[PDB]
């Protein structure tokens, strides 16, 4: 009789007691008589543990508990495209049923170590100072950690936006589809940023999953497992995909939540003992796929929220130790005035410059070990002695590069747009160039470009290198617009 | 037939109920039991199982005895709704606390309702002119959004809001909802007075705001439902009534505060801190309904407190996210003597774009945190050194620095008797161009103390000709 | 039936037997299988609040107040020593059996 079903013993604070259910699977999802379906974590002899999905005024003791008999699972594929869902994957955007190709669980196994491929396809981000000094790469994590109200989410969107340089094409292995889990947010935020998304016509392209804090704990928990499977589609049918954690560190709380309240013995900071493992089975999903798999890729860009810019913490630790690298965001660097403020010296790339564009390598090479003799000089030079020509000539340099990677948010740059700036940079053509007016140079520069040598710029973007040949053209188009003006 | 039970343990705020009927009553129900001073209302938290259950006092449990009856509900603690709680003040219960006769509503609404859908949310971009500089010039407050005034003990959060309530309730055309979470039953009897001679609470005539108040002396029970009690009002003249409404709230943290007393007694594991493992489901809930919608706009400001002055800790730290803007109070400001000690620097807000505040409102604004951070930067070295080591360029850019975070201050008409200088109000068109005149140099002659709680740009000349007559 | 749990009847009764308790331990017995069907008691034969050696103590006063005593005043402790309150009915059950088979299992001279 109880097999398939039982009694609730006691509920409170999202988490239901039920008596029975000796043929339940582990993690299994159930449905009450209430209509409130609810998950099983916790199996005992003398009851099962179970969360609940919604409010919990509405189980009462003694109530009949059904199961599910499957692992909780979400629709996937191409229909969920443009549409927003939440958790489990139903509609929450009101504009009909969500047409699912196949349905995947939540918890899936990391791809294999044999159907693998060293990543080597870039993600232009459209920030300068990303693609140029950590560049992304199809296949990669690269984690965006920082304090509140710094810009993490900035450097998330910015680059969706500027997927739609490929996506609106006819050619499938260059676009780069979109998902977005929104954790811990606001629906007030959510509304506006899925607002943002359409006035730029690239929604159409993008996948929003929402996870509201005001929705059940277990919600927000599985929200990103669940998001990931949706993206892991295109990993597997042979598209590149490109998912976006906001944030773990919301999505931990919430998982604390439900150990603390099945009465779980907490580790440290209450956070379950298992909490690494929260966070390492969901980066790992995101790589890149070996060519008998179909080539098919997934990156990740997890998102972090520290606490008075102290990264030595509990979470986010665990989380810089998964992840490829780092671009850390300092409050301190966005008042000073650079925007987006990532700090160099502490944000790196560990794909390097094998994701990178070619093109973009060649002109910039050293120009990291620049920014950070620049910082060497700088820190050097605030004793108030005087500096010679070689200390002062980098200073000027150093000071200038940092006033050009500063790129105003919602406009994301090509590749064709951004090899020319950094070339007049490294090289040392700016130097000449009062510091207010590095400002103006840049639009007036493309300007320049887009109208008479439009040529180069549609041979930097095809070819995606720099000839013997293009680098003369390029050389001379540089110092002729300097004499300009 | 009323259902009836007994019961078996009374710890603090914590009363557990038992029932012999087989039909035990929800979750987040109400329940009354019989005393000699009146009625004690209870509400259901959880089921404890063998039909008992744990609820939470409204009031204290002092004379409770074991096995004593309880008579039931039958719905969750609901109060009044409509144009009928105007000009009242109603308790945290949802009765008349003003002596002025029982409030006759026609309708009666739970405090316990479901936040907004997410395609019922609405967006909107409008600026809010309050008249103080130092928001309408760096994080100014938008129509309809959520304000938040994190602070410290004794750093200026409910002045703030006072203020607030001076120059925009006045000249709004809504309603108004003032509910005062544990704090000084003191400021709640001379926020009636006030109101009273302001006029927009007349007795005999009509008024313009409801008065709910579950003051600190109030057991947790109280300071834990009072937020939502209040709120309920608010959102019927958001939906129902369709009008703009300004929700004050002061002080929201007692409402984790008070949750974090009970936690204990209900048997949850303490998170890190002391704090309940559910602190961001609860405080979600209590956010989330706080919003515009498409039936009606409703500007919140919320007050926050800040436990040992620490902006890390878990309580204020999971509001920044629930607000679109932020004016944070640091006491290492209001020590100086600077008010209100508004930290520019930490205050955020979403309206803070060229494309909207305007292009040359944008460029002011940056030049004035730039000169801030360079300040600070060098703040170090001022104490160790001083400014004789500062370069040139640094040392002209530290007094610039130094004349524009005095002119962030700005006397207050509420705080008149702690100043003793009269009210002044400045328009958002004027403080842009005041910063960007002292940016461009024109006001470097003027001497710092000139710009020290001064109003308008004009009266900063006015203040350093007034201070060539008193040298001697 | 199954025999580990019908044996701790046996092997406690066992000792009765000896005596002749069969009376004062299969009719104590019967106490703890109408003590597990009370709805307060579950909330007391599984509260884990008591302690380990707590509950132990408060037994006493539903073993000198029901029945218990003498042959069930050690399965008392032991009963809930574990935690066997949950399915102890079913170790009544075997004493019943167990119980007719000592009176088998004497010499019948006389
Ligand atoms: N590139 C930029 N240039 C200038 N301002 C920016 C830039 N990026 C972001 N901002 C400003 O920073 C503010 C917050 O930015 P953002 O949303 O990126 O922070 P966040 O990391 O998402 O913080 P939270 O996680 O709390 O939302 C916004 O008001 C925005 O105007
Ligand atoms: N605009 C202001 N100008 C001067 N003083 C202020 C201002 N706002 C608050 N204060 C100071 O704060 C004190 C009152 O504290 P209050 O604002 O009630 O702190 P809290 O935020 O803890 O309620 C007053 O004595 C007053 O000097
Ligand atoms: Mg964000
Ligand atoms: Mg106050």
């Amino acid at each position: 009789n109880l097999n398939e079903t039982g009694r609730v013993l006691a509920v409170g604070d999202g988490i239901a007691r039920v008596f029975g259910l000796n043929n339940i699977q582990a993690e299994e999802l159930v449905e009450f008589s209430s209509g409130v379906k609810g998950m099983a974590l916790n199996l005992e002899p003398g009851q099962v543990g179970i969360v609940l999905f919604g409010s919990d005024r509405l189980v009462k003791e003694g109530e009949l508990v059904k199961r599910t008999g499957n692992i909780v699972d979400v629709p996937v594929g191409p229909g969920l495209l443009g549409r927003v869902v939440d958790a489990l994957g139903n509609p929450i955007d009101g504009k009909g049923p969500i047409d699912a190709a196949g349905r995947s669980r939540a918890q899936v196994k990391a791809p294999g170590i044999l159907p693998r491929r060293s990543v080597h396809e870039p993600v232009q981000t459209g920030l300068k100072a990303v693609d140029a000094l950590v560049p992304i790469g199809r296949g990669q994590r690269e984690l965006i950690i920082g304090d509140r109200q710094t810009g993490k989410t900035a450097v998330a969107l910015d680059t969706i936006l500027n997927q739609k340089r490929w996506n609106n094409g006819s050619d499938e292995s260059k676009k780069l589809y979109c998902v977005y889990v929104a954790v811990g947010q606001k629906r007030s935020t959510v509304a506006q940023l899925v607002q943002t998304l359409e006035q730029h016509d690239a929604m159409k392209y993008s996948i929003i999953v929402a996870a509201t804090a005001s929705e059940a704990a277990p919600l927000q928990y599985l929200a990103p497992f669940t998001a990931a499977s949706i993206g892991e589609w295109f990993r597997d049918n042979g598209k590149h995909a490109l998912i976006v954690y906001d944030d773990l560190s919301k999505q931990a709380v919430a998982y604390r939540q439900l150990s603390l309240l099945l009465r779980r013995p907490p580790g440290r900071e209450a956070y379950p003992g298992d909490v690494f493992y929260l966070h390492s089975r969901l980066l790992e999903r995101a790589a890149k796929l070996s060519e008998k798999e179909g080539s098919g890729s997934l990156t990740a860009l997890p998102v972090i929220e520290t606490q008075g810019g102290d990264v030595s913490a509990y979470i986010p630790t665990n989380v810089i130790s998964i992840t490829d690298g780092q671009i850390f965001l300092e409050a301190e660097l966005f008042y000073k005035g650079i925007r987006p403020a990532i700090n160099v010296g502490l944000s790196v790339s560990r794909v390097g410059s094998a994701a990178q564009v070619k093109a973009l390598k060649q002109v910039a090479g050293s120009l990291k070990l620049f920014l950070a003799q620049y910082r060497e000089v700088a820190a050097f030079a605030q004793f108030g002695s005087d500096l010679d020509a070689s200390t002062k000539q980098t200073l000027v340099r150093g000071e200038r590069l940092t006033q050009l990677l500063k790129q105003n948010q919602y406009s994301p740059l090509a590749t064709e747009e951004q090899v020319p700036l950094i070339y007049a940079g490294v090289n040392g053509h700016l130097d000449g160039i009062e510091l207010s007016r590095i400002g103006e140079f840049e639009s007036s520069f493309l300007s320049y470009l887009k109208s008479n040598h439009n040529e180069l710029l549609t041979e930097i973007r095809e070819k995606g290198e720099l000839s013997k040949e293009l680098l003369a053209s390029l050389k001379s188009a540089t110092e002729s617009f300097v004499a300009t003006f | 037939t009323p259902i009836t039970g007994k019961v078996t343990a009374v710890i603090g705020a914590i009363v557990d109920v038992h029932f012999e009927q087989s039909e035990l009553p929800a979750i987040l129900n109400a329940l009354e039991i019989k005393t000699p001073q009146g009625k004690l209302v209870l509400e259901v938290a959880q089921h404890l199982g063998e039909n008992t259950v744990r609820t939470i006092a409204m009031d204290g449990t002092e004379g409770l005895v074991r096995g004593e009856k309880v008579l039931d509900t039958g719905g969750p603690i609901s109060v009044p709704v409509g144009r009928e709680t105007l000009g009242r003040i109603i308790n945290v219960i949802g009765e008349p606390i003003d002596e002025r006769g029982p409030i006759k509503s026609k309708l009666r609404k739970p405090i316990h309702a479901d936040p907004p859908s997410f395609a019922e949310q609405s967006t909107s971009a409008e600026i809010l002119e309050t008249g103080i500089k130092v928001v309408d010039l760096l994080a100014p407050y938008a129509r309809g959004g959520k304000i938040g005034l994190f602070g410290g003990a004794g750093v200026g959060k409910t002045v703030f809001i006072q203020e607030l309530i001076n120059n925009i309730a006045k000249a709004h055309g809504g309603f108004s909802v003032f509910t005062g979470v544990g704090e000084r039953t003191r400021e709640g009897n001379d926020l009636y007075r006030e109101m009273k001679e302001t006029g927009v609470i007349n007795l005999e005539g009509e008024s313009k705001v409801a008065l709910v108040f579950g003051q600190m002396n109030e057991p947790p029970g109280a300071r834990a439902r009072v937020a939502l009690t209040g709120l309920t009002i608010a959102e019927y003249f958001r939906d129902e009534e369709g009008q703009d409404v300004l929700l004050f709230i002061d002080n929201i943290f007692r409402f984790t505060q008070a949750g974090s007393e009970v936690s204990a007694l209900l048997g949850r594991i303490p998170s890190a801190v002391g704090y309940q493992p559910t602190l961001a489901t609860d405080m979600g809930l209590l956010q989330e309904r706080i919003t515009t919608t498409k039936k009606g706009s409703v500007t919140s400001v919320q007050a926050v407190y800040v436990p040992a002055d620490d902006l890390t800790d878990p309580a204020p730290a999971t509001t920044f996210a629930h607000l679109d803007a932020t004016t944070v109070l640091s006491r290492g400001i209001s020590e100086l003597g600077i008010y209100p000690a508004v930290d520019p620097l930490d205050s955020k807000s979403r309206l803070l774009d060229a494309a909207v505040v305007g292009q040359e409102h944008y460029d002011v604004a940056s030049k004035v945190q730039e000169t801030l951070q360079t300040y600070k930067s060098l703040q170090d070295i001022i104490a160790i050194l001083g400014m004789d080591e500062l370069s040139e360029q640094d040392k002209l850019t530290v007094e610039r620095a130094r004349k524009i975070q005095r002119f962030l201050s700005q006397p207050f008409a509420v705080a008149e008797v702690f100043t003793g200088i009269p009210g002044k109000l400045v328009r958002l068109k004027d403080t842009v161009a005041s910063f960007k005149a002292v940016l461009e140099g024109k006001y470097d002659n003027i001497p710092e103390h000139a710009f020290y709680m001064v109003g308008g740009i004009e009266d900063v000349v006015a203040k350093a000709e007034k201070l060539a007559a008193e040298a001697n | 039936i199954y025999g580990i749990e019908g044996r701790y009847a046996t092997a406690l009764y066992s000792a009765a037997s000896k005596q002749n308790k069969l009376e004062q331990v299969e009719k104590e017995l019967l106490r703890v299988g109408q003590i597990l069907k009370e709805p307060k008691m579950a909330a007391s034969l599984l509260n884990p609040y008591v302690k380990r050696s707590v509950k132990v103590k408060s037994l006493s006063d539903m073993t000198a107040k029901e029945k218990f005593s003498p042959l069930t005043s050690n399965l008392i402790n032991l009963l809930a020593e574990n935690g066997r309150l949950t399915n102890t009915p079913a170790v009544i059950s075997a004493f019943s059996t167990m119980m007719s088979v000592h009176r088998g299992e004497v010499p019948c001279t006389v």
